[PDB]
């Protein structure tokens, strides 16, 4: 003609998508991504992180060294996983405040023992059970001594360490508590039993209760397991005169960045940074509905399985 | 959109540009054509791009922690470690919601404005030389080639130049 | 607002329209009227309502719990029961006040988006055959009876019909 | 004339109302609406959830069956109610981890019970006290079962109770502290006793402590109460030889969805999904200002007892 | 900014304004010269001043809490005293880092908006006498000297008065 | 000319600043303002809140009596105090839930002592030790009451107590743990000791433990200390054959606004409304950086130690 026209516009698409405003419940846009991890990968990956698989042993069962677990023993890890089908196979045995003690241990980040020469004049050790054979003979935790009398003996036993090595030493010990009256005297001459570890800041006795319990392995009796920091510059006193199961020496602890998770998935040859009891996950997006129970560089657990946000502008197609 | 440009006063977008977000087409004396602008299309990307980094910080490692699924029945402790967890998962849940409705928010209202911005930055540059039909599109009272539409584009265009035929084919009319 | 429509340009509200939101007032050849409209009407109340579902998700049942009264001083604890309960009530309290704030400063920029998208849209539609005079009025420079305001009214004007008569009322002068 | 003129607007309302934005303040709108439940009821509505009134028992005592108790066997709740004047009118009595037990059985919602038949051979059994009368006899919890001796008799106690039944029993039981040492013998021929029950996973004895401590409904003694919970394809083994207050069986535990809380309203008949302290209230607001304590489908408890949002523009009036 | 006025029609700031955040330079038949808009400065403080105590309630006392740095390993406790300040800490991180984004966002959108509504009010006075220029400078087609202009800056313009010149000497041409 | 130019524009400033926004990482505005305290003041101010400093003193020492501790007896506080170099120097000893007990004494907000008129025939009171010598002298905790054998007597200790003041009294109590049974017989003529201390409500026994520990201030013995609270119109009421430390009276709770804090900054003449570890800090700013721990009228803390707030539009220079 003699004029012209010139008309403004914007792009669109043909694979538009839905998402959420402060405007609108819904609107297209040219373009969106995820921002929640909803898929796991199956399998915990072996790789960034120090993984280590309890197989059947449970962390507390792999430390006081259950014969089953020995492989165990000089084991550190990043994250230890424990699995459903693992069971105790050695002394039936309880632990006061039991989740304590694993998260503990779990924060270590290993079960490497130092063994120490503890000299007990009087009695006998390393006393064994049907409970726990190691092969076909009987035997007891690797960790732990079992002190009984000699001859018809058993003098108050009264036992000095100091930790001189500057950091904390963590000592596991326990009580043994009998089936009977008969058992009480014929193991330990005294009639009751009594164990008083001690240091200079804590201090700790515990008398041994008696009777039956239900069977397990061929064993009525059972074994009650404390423990006891002891800071650089103190030092650990053990005093006794009955049923003491005495420690071997000392674990390290460690401020680590180390955990345990309970999981069945299987580990396997890939990689990832993020944990969960499903499997690994990724870290791409900053959010994610796996899992609430996470190890690693993970998203933000949260209760929705999909959020929507857009990359681009509103998708206005003409038809 | 608050600005009214897409899905407003400009009807649809165009599928067939694939050059860029936004840009003309124009009819003239050597045809028809169509270019994207790239000063638009870059304001509205670079605002997009890395737009969530800008409020959730590059995500954190986390180690041991607290358990959170139980074996046995503990009562007071356990309810504790419960409710903590509870009252974390849903104050972040309530979070993610809420910054998806605000950026979403954020990002269509910008891009309406780069429309509009783009569509004004047009139109002072004609001057008192063409008319606003309402499509979005603009009717140019005189004789402008390809090279006088880059111009445009460019933001070159001289109206001076033009003032005088533009006013002829204007005022061509008058009852 | 940013738009400067409402509480701006447009003086103050009409106490007197109870037809809907945004509209209409006019005079000419058959006197005076008035006109809702319904389309920026509809576009303001479907933002508003249900804005907040948008953000809160359907509340949720929730059962036992923790303690939160207690009858003898324990510490420890009782400290940390305590404590995780303050921190999540002043956690949800500080979102509550964000929110109000949020959207209440949204349905205010939306509902001045509304007026000036109206007005602008309405004055494309006039072109060239009226003047913006400043009060969120147009002086039309034709006769315009009653049909020619809702062809206007109802996007159906077309300014071609009478460009040549308000171009004669237009420039009725010139010193 | 020959022109016309075509004015835009919006409307405006007589009764404004204030809001605040990011940019005001205060400014006027047309519209707005309470966001945070200010009000409550006033009663608790007996209707939505199953609500029980505990009236002057608690939980515990109703499951412990004191006599004025009674009533509360065989009910089951949603939500139970403590009223301040509740009192216990038994046997006086403690509970290590009370605030625990409570919170067990509240979340079971039942305190209904199902009798066992232990053998206790060599003792006598239903020992009573004036400190609960059922009537004007004297009597005992009715879920607990004291032993004393036969003839010049106590023998070390020896019982077995499986559990076959595929969900975990609760069993409730405990020790009896006398006052004088001349009391320990004269009801149990021991001069100490000892109450060892136990199962394969857990296991904790108890001995009596013995003196006097003041008087309440006529009585020095005490009794101390502890509970087992007992898994399936596990058993239950009781050991003492003295002291022991026996279970009479189990309450079943329920993944329930069951509470207890504290209240002195009133119950009423009306209608609601959410309950406080304070009463029903309403759920129709997102927020809520009446208690941080509350049980059902809630708002949530924030400081603040107003927050208004806007539901319309600015109003802009003439004058 | 969504307006494009800041950092876009107008092409930057003026340093030698003390008087004010907004203002007008003129040249006229008396020289040159400058003035602050107090109106529109003032809108834009009233809202930058205090705007953070509109969702940040006055900061309050607390005292007696629970412990946050531990001498010795407990274990299950211990893990929760510090899960629970853990959670709380990353929480009010991101609600400041948010809150900050959301604010200095909506203070730039406002100060745009400012400028532009200044720019569109001044504009509706001038009506056809005067030419957007695209500087965000006006060509104003007739004399004004400083008592026109402050006309202008005060709302007392009236284009009626100076319509007949500056038709005069907007139309002088026409090829 | 015969026409005018009106433009029209914004103000600009030479010293720009950089903030951030959801549009952009970085942008330049006229003016912004720190949010976050990072800065610490390097001293505790004296003046706003009542500051107490424990200096060789820790909390529980001081309300014990610990006799280098006699100093803070009378003292009440918002804030008490407690530096690292802080020392124990009497009879050594351990408190089961030591943290609680501090933390309970923390919010009471004083260690003032309102002493009782308690009868204790049989037995020779206010024993001493090597361990705390006031002076030169033997001495013992100036709260807490020794009793031992008088003649070849420690008859069966039953004591009354009544509360009748309106409000709980605390009482601090505990019993001796003898090093060997030699000494057990030698100070209280049973060989073994026991402490009930009761309430209508409450009641706790504890045997003592008997042993060799680590020196500690020449002394293998140790102390072992309790707490009981006794509503209003209850009763105190302490039975014991042996080896008990009695109490001497009652600390009255308060439902105080005091805490503790542990620091090694020094305290000055300053004044400010919020205390960290680190030293008063300003109010003046909604977050901080400086400390989780915190006192007062505190800002929140927050990982970040910088946040820029514009106040000012974007900042446009020329050249
Ligand atoms: C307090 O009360 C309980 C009552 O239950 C007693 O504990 C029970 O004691 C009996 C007798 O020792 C235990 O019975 C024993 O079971 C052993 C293993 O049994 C399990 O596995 C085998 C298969 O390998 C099955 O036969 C059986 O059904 C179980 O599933 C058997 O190996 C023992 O038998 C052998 O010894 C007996 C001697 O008693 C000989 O006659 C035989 O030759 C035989 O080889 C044995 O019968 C029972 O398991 C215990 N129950 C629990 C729960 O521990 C306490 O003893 C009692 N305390 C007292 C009275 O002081
Ligand atoms: C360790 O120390 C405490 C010291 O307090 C002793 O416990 C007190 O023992 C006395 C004597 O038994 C108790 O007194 C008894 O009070 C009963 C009820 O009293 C309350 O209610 C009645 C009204 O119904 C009021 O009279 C009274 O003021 C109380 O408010 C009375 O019914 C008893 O009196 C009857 O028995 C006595 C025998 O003592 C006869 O002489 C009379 O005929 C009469 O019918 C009785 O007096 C006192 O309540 C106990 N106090 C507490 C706190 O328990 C321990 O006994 C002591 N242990 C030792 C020495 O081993
Ligand atoms: C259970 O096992 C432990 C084994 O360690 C025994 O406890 C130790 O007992 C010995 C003997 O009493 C203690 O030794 C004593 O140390 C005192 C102070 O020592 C510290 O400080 C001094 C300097 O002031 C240093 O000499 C020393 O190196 C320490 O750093 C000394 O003052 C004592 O010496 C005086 O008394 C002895 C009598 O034994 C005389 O011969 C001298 O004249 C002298 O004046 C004394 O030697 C040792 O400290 C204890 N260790 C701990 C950890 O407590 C238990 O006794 C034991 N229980 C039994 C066997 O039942
Ligand atoms: C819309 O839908 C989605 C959502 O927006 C979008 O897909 C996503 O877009 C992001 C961001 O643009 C993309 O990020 C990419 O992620 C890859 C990992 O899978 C990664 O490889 C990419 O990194 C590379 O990026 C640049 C280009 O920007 C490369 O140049 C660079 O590589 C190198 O460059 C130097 C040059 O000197 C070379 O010498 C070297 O070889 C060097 O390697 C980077 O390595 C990039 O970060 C993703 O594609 C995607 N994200 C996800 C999670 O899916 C779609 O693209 C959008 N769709 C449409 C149609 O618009
Ligand atoms: C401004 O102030 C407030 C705040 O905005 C506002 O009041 C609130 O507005 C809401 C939302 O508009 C209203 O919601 C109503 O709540 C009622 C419960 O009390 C409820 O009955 C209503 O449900 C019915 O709503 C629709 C109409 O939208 C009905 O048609 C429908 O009923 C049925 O329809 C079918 C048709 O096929 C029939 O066959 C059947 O009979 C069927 O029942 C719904 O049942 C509605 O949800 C409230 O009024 C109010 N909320 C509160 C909490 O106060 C004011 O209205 C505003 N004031 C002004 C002047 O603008
Ligand atoms: C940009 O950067 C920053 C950040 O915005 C900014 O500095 C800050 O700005 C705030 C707010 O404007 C200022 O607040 C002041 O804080 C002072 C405490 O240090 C305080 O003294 C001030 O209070 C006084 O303020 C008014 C004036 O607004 C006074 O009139 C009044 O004093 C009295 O007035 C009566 C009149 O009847 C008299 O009779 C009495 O004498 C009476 O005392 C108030 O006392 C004020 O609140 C700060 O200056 C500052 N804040 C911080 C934390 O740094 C810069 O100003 C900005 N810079 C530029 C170049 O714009
Ligand atoms: C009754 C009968 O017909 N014949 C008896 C056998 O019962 C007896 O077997 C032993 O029975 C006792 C219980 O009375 C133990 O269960 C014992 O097993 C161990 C065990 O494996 O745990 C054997 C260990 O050597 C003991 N270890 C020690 C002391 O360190 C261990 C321990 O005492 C208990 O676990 C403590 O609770 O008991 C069964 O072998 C058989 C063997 O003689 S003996 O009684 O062991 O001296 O004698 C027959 O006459
Ligand atoms: C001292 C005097 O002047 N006359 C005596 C009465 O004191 C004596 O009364 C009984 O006193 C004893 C305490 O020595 C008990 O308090 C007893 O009450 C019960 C009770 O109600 O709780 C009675 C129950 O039958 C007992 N139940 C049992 C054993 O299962 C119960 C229980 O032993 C304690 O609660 C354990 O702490 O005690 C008062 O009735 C009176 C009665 O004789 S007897 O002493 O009960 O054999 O004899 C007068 O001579
Ligand atoms: C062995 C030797 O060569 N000569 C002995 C001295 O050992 C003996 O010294 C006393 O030793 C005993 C331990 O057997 C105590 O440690 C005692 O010190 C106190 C103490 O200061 O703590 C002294 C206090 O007067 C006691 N206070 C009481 C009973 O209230 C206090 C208390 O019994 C224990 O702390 C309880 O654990 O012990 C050392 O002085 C010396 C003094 O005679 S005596 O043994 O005290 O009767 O006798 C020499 O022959
Ligand atoms: C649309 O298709 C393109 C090209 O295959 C793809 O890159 C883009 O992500 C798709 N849009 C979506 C998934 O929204
Ligand atoms: C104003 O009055 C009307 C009609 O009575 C009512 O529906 C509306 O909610 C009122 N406005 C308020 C409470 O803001
Ligand atoms: C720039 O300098 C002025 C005057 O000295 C000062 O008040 C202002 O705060 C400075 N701007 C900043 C720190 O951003």
């Amino acid at each position: 003609n003699n004029t012209a026209t010139l008309c403004l516009g914007h792009h669109a698409v043909a694979n538009g998508t839905l998402v959420k405003t402060m405007s609108d419940d819904q609107i297209e846009v040219t373009n969106a991504t995820e921002l929640v991890q909803s898929i796991s990968m199956g399998k915990i990956c072996n790789k960034s992180y120090r993984i280590l698989d309890g197989r059947n042993c449970t962390l507390i069962d792999a430390m006081l060294g259950d014969p089953h677990c020995d492989a165990f023993q000089y084991e550190s890890w990043d994250l230890f996983i424990e699995r459903s089908n693992a069971f105790s196979n050695c002394y039936p045995y309880d632990i006061p405040d039991y989740a304590s003690l694993r998260s503990i241990v779990a924060s270590s980040g290993t079960v490497e023992f130092t063994a120490e020469g503890f000299t007990w004049t009087g009695v006998t050790q390393n006393g064994r059970s049907g409970a726990c054979k190691r092969g076909s003979a009987d035997s007891f935790f690797s960790r732990l001594n079992w002190l009984t009398k000699s001859g018809s003996s058993y003098p108050t036993l009264n036992v000095t360490m100091p930790n001189n090595k500057n950091f904390d030493k963590l000592y596991i010990w326990g009580i043994h508590h009998p089936s009977s009256n008969q058992e009480q005297t014929k193991l330990y001459i005294q009639e009751s039993g009594r164990v008083t570890v001690s240091t200079k800041r804590s201090q700790q006795t515990i008398i041994p209760n008696i009777g039956s319990r239900p069977l397990v392995r061929g064993q009525s009796g059972r074994i009650s397991i404390y423990w006891t920091i002891v800071k650089p510059g103190d030092i650990l006193m053990i005093n006794s005169n009955g049923n003491l199961v005495a420690p071997r020496g000392y674990f390290k602890l460690n401020t680590g960045k180390s955990s345990v998770m309970r999981s069945d998935v299987p580990i396997d040859i890939c990689v990832s940074e993020c944990i969960t009891p499903n499997g690994s996950i990724s870290n791409d997006k900053p959010f994610q509905n796996v899992n609430k129970v996470t190890y690693g560089k993970c998203p933000k657990y949260i209760r929705q399985n999909t959020l929507k946000l857009a990359t681009g502008m509103r998708n206005v197609p003409e038809k | 959109g608050i600005f009214g440009a897409i899905a407003g006063f400009i009807e649809n977008g165009w599928e067939g540009m694939v050059d860029g977000w936004y840009g003309f087409r124009y009819q003239n004396s050597e045809g028809t054509g169509q270019a994207a602008d790239l000063k638009s299309t870059q304001a509205a990307i670079d605002q997009i791009n890395g737009k969530l980094n800008r409020v959730i910080e590059r995500t954190n490692e986390k180690f041991h922690q607290i358990e959170k699924e139980f074996s046995e029945v503990e009562g007071r402790i356990q309810d504790l470690e419960k409710y903590v967890e509870d009252t974390k998962i849903d104050l972040w849940s309530y979070n993610a919601e809420l910054l998806v409705a605000l950026e979403n928010q954020h990002t269509i209202d910008l891009t309406d404005a780069e429309m509009n911005k783009l569509f004004e930055k047009t139109r002072r540059q004609l001057r008192e030389n063409a008319e606003d039909m309402g499509d979005g599109c603009f009717k140019i009272y005189h004789k402008c080639d390809n090279a006088c539409i880059e111009s445009i584009r460019t933001g070159t265009y001289d109206h001076y130049i033009y003032r005088d035929e533009a006013l002829n084919n204007r005022f061509q009319s008058g009852r």
